[PDB]
């Protein structure tokens, strides 16, 4: 999962 | 003075939100919140902003609300509520769409709003000092540490670059916008  | 209405309740839905991830599992909440990861889903749309709402760490989640608090609550409060959200539900939905044109729709995270938060105050106080609003010396040198450091990876998690750069650039148009 890609953190913003 | 504090925190006005849409800050407040910004802060309180992602808090929600991450309790419902450490109570059901990050996986669960994303099934229902993420961005449309499936045609089934596509008129769901809650979906093309609630990516917003979903933090994975502690470090994320706090410092993405710390920054929420201070930049949102200064343009709430200078410039009104109706900006603040615009800002918003602007920055949410095209750093929503160029993550997951880059990487997928598995992403979450308040940080492609706090960007374009950034770019807006910072730029809105340079173009426009008689607004009222900017962001101060050492608050630039910060935000511009963050940025480095998303940028370059330097917090050992994987980085939402594209929702990170569409977030600043719709700031910094917003903040051009409004100078004219």
């Amino acid at each position: 999962v890609r953190h913003a | 003075e504090r925190a006005g209405p849409v800050t407040w309740v910004m802060m309180i839905a992602c808090v929600v939100v991450f309790i419902a991830m450490q109570i059901l599992g990050d996986q669960e909440v994303m099934l229902w919140l993420a961005w449309p990861f499936d045609p089934t889903l596509k008129f769901e749309f809650w979906r093309y902003f609630t990516h917003a709402l979903m933090h994975f760490s502690l470090m994320h989640i706090l410092f993405n609300l710390l920054w929420w608090w201070y930049l949102g609550g200064a343009v709430e409060k200078r410039l009104g509520s109706g900006k603040l959200i615009v800002i918003t539900l602007i920055s949410a939905l095209l750093s929503g769409y160029v993550q997951q044109k880059f990487s997928g729709p598995w992403f979450g995270g308040l940080s492609g709003v706090v960007y374009a938060l950034m770019g807006y105050v910072w730029l809105r106080g340079e173009r426009d000092p008689q607004s009222g609003i900017y962001l101060q010396r050492g608050l630039i040198i910060f935000a511009l540490i963050w940025i480095v450091a998303g940028w370059f990876d330097l917090f050992g998690m994987s980085m939402a670059n594209g929702a990170h750069i569409a977030g600043l650039a719709v700031g910094l148009a917003m903040a051009f916008v409004d100078s004219l």
